[PDB]
């Protein structure tokens, strides 16, 4: 299991030493064997105008490696196969401190470049690295940067709705594992998310009343009795006749793919099982299930 | 002087070289035989356990 | 509180209550017991020098 | 003379040589492609010798350990091998430790009623002398079953493999993935049948490869305090329908639940189980009953551990 990067042009001594840090690290890699050039490793053809959904769904249809020495002339990897035993370094910027017997994810990158990418000028195409978190904290640090791009829209056409005061004292600073991490923010990555989250946040509650009503009968389920009963009061007060039904038709065949291609891309299986830590040597061994 | 004294303990190592007088005979030693269970072949290379 | 020939056979065989680690920089409570060789003769007669 | 025994054993678990067939010259291309077809058919006849070379082609994967260290307070001596094990990493402790807790052990923290389990409610009990010990080292034994947060902190590890107990620090080593081998037996996962709920009985299903181990843990109150209950499932129907066939077995809880958030509503509230994926027994591999001392156990053969994610149903 060994990918060789070519490199036709010799490395620079500046640019040595930043590979030299990163020396175990999960790289994307758009096909699976080994004769490929500087522009295949890295999210290089669709990060560097960078949206989410493009990146999220890039992943799960990747073939992923691990570098394992820096040379000169050229590079080295290591093709990770489905729950294989490796030992990765976590040495990915910004740093999260890792816990043993976690579950790490794969993420795209969505802080700044000089934490994601390695500016590369001996041949001319700068490589980026992913995001390598654990699942609750990757989670955890991207239902509040989507509340954050939220509040900045909003602010944005009416700057009095929004207090900044409060929006930068909970939406930066995640606390995880005890320790409370203050995340560097500036957002043209969750771009689409917020055209998701809002496009669907309007038919919802036109569409469980429309499918409440829809399903009423002797064979009932017995536990929507009980469900119903959450539901607010203002959204059992909408008129359904103010629309025609070849309308209302687009109203669903429109709101149940904002609630799969929305769904779909969360539970995404790129993930990986340490199994081994230790906090001052930063390395840790693993095994990678894909789905 | 606040109006209270104290006491202070602390713990101490040393590295002892030591002397151990066993007479003869005492324990009986039984001596199985080794077994070679092999565990792991890689691509690289091939692992055993004695 | 037992009889003192049980105590003589737990004192060699069995590490005694949370000791002291080695070699580290501020003196931590040891575990895993791998290569950990303490003999302290102060918690059996409870006194202190 | 010792040496030379050792020689033999080496030599006799290695693996078979690739057949190199050269394929430039004349008759070297001839004689080596004959001992293709005279090894292939010395493979196939059901004489004993055949059976015989048929078993050192070993494509074997491996079992992965976790040496664990646990106080021996919240882990009792008396377990039986092949108990599954969590983890519960809530904080980062001073010192190196590790929090295991067995479904005989969670059973105690959660507090779930006796009418449910009443067989591993007197075995919870006489293990564990008050449900202290355990206790203290949650601070948040209520406000991670309010908010319903405590299946977001348990990671599955897998059966036990190794049990060293000592007075106040145990050595527990478990098998994350594959079939553990004892430390030499292979250890099956050993279920209670209090816990344990299968799905496949019923009054013709494929029978398929695979049949899979699910592990339930679900939020609901009791004495009006936040307590939690958890069940274990076993199905091969996948995934869409086990979800929908989960729902059904815990009507009687959600809709004497919602009697009570009928009157207040948080946000802290309306979420309530969740669904790993534990491991996968071969198919009708039937588990053997056992007994402890009298506690009916399913321990299962070549249990292989999987790792999925808490899935949210409700």
């Amino acid at each position: 299991k060994s990918i060789v990067v070519n490199l036709t042009s010799r490395l620079f001594a500046d640019e040595l030493a930043a590979l030299q840090s990163k020396i175990g690290s999960v790289l994307p890699l758009g096909d699976c064997h080994r004769l490929q050039n500087i522009q295949a490793l890295g999210l290089g053809c669709v990060c560097s105008s960078p949206d989410y959904i493009q990146i999220m769904q890039y992943l799960s249809k990747c073939t992923l490696a691990v570098l394992e020495e820096v040379r000169p002339d050229s590079l080295r990897l290591t093709r990770m196969d489905p729950s294989d035993n490796l030992q990765i370094k976590n040495v990915y910027a910004p740093f999260f401190q890792w816990d043993s017997n976690t579950q790490l994810a794969v993420l795209p990158p969505l802080f700044s470049r000089k934490d994601s990418t390695i500016v590369l000028e001996s041949n001319g195409f700068d490589i980026v690295f992913p995001m390598v978190v654990p699942q609750q904290l990757g989670h955890a640090i991207l239902q509040q940067l989507l509340v954050y791009h939220i509040y900045s829209k909003i602010s944005a056409g009416a700057p009095g709705d929004v207090n900044m005061a409060e929006l930068d004292l909970y939406t930066t600073n995640v606390s995880f594992m005890g320790r409370t991490y203050r995340l560097d923010v500036d957002l043209r990555v969750l771009d689409d998310l917020s055209m998701y989250l809002c496009i669907l946040s309007a038919l919802v509650p036109r569409g469980c009343l429309r499918l409440l009503t829809a399903l009423v009968r002797h064979d009932r389920h017995p536990l929507t009795e009980v469900f119903e009963g959450v539901v607010p009061d203002e959204v059992t007060r909408i008129d359904l006749d103010q629309l025609s039904v070849p309308d209302d038709i687009t109203r669903m065949r429109v709101m149940f793919s904002y609630l799969q291609s929305l769904s779909s891309i969360f539970n995404l299986g790129p993930r990986l099982h340490v199994y081994a830590y230790s906090a001052e040597t930063l390395a840790a061994s693993c095994w990678y299930s894909p789905r | 002087h606040p109006g209270f004294a104290m006491t202070v303990v602390r713990t101490d190592e040393v590295l002892a070289e030591h002397i151990l007088y066993c007479s003869r005979a005492s324990t009986s030693m039984f001596v199985g035989l080794p077994s070679v269970v092999r565990r792991e072949v890689r691509s690289d290379a091939v692992t055993f356990e004695i | 509180n037992r009889g003192l020939y049980t105590l003589v056979n737990e004192y060699s065989a069995r590490l005694a209550g949370a000791p002291a680690t080695s070699t580290t920089d501020l003196q931590y409570v040891v575990v895993n017991g791998t290569d950990v060789f303490l003999d302290q003769p102060c918690h059996m007669l409870q006194e202190a020098y | 003379e010792n040496a030379a025994r050792l020689g033999r054993q080496v030599l006799g678990l290695l693996p078979p040589p690739t057949h190199r067939v050269s394929l430039t010259r004349g008759p070297e291309f001839a004689r080596g492609v004959r001992d293709l077809l005279s090894k292939y058919a010395a493979s196939t006849r059901p004489t004993v010798g055949s059976l015989h070379e048929a078993l050192r082609q070993a494509p074997f994967r491996q079992p992965t350990y976790g040496d664990f260290l646990v106080y021996s307070q919240t882990f009792s001596p008396q377990e039986p091998l092949g108990t599954f094990l969590f983890s519960f990493k809530q904080e980062d402790n001073g010192s190196s430790m590790d929090m295991l807790l067995t479904p005989t052990s969670l059973f105690m923290l959660s507090g779930m009623e006796a009418a449910k389990a009443p067989q591993t409610h007197k075995v919870a009990g006489v293990w564990y002398g008050s449900g202290s010990g355990l206790a203290d080292f949650i601070p948040n034994l209520s406000e991670l079953m309010d908010t319903g947060e405590f299946h977001t902190l348990l990671t599955p590890v897998g059966p036990m493999v190794q049990s060293v107990h000592s007075t106040f620090v145990t050595k527990v080593t478990s098998a994350m993935k594959g079939v553990g081998l004892a430390r030499r037996a292979h250890v099956g996962l050993t279920l209670p049948c209090d816990m344990l709920v299968d799905l496949d009985e019923s009054c013709r299903e494929p029978a398929g490869l695979n049949v899979t181990i699910y592990a339930s843990l679900v939020y609901l109150r009791v004495n009006q305090r936040p307590s939690m209950a958890l069940t274990f499932f076993q199905s091969g129907k996948g995934f869409a329908e086990v979800v929908a066939m989960i729902k059904d077995h815990f009507t009687d809880v959600i809709r004497t639940k919602y009697i009570q958030l009928r009157h207040e509503l948080y946000i802290n509230r309306l979420v309530f189980g969740a669904v790993c994926t534990l491991g996968t027994v071969p198919f009708d591999s039937h588990p053997v009953h056992q007994s402890l001392n009298s506690l009916p156990v399913l321990v299962f053969a070549n249990f292989e551990a999987a790792c999925g994610p808490w899935t949210v149903f409700l």
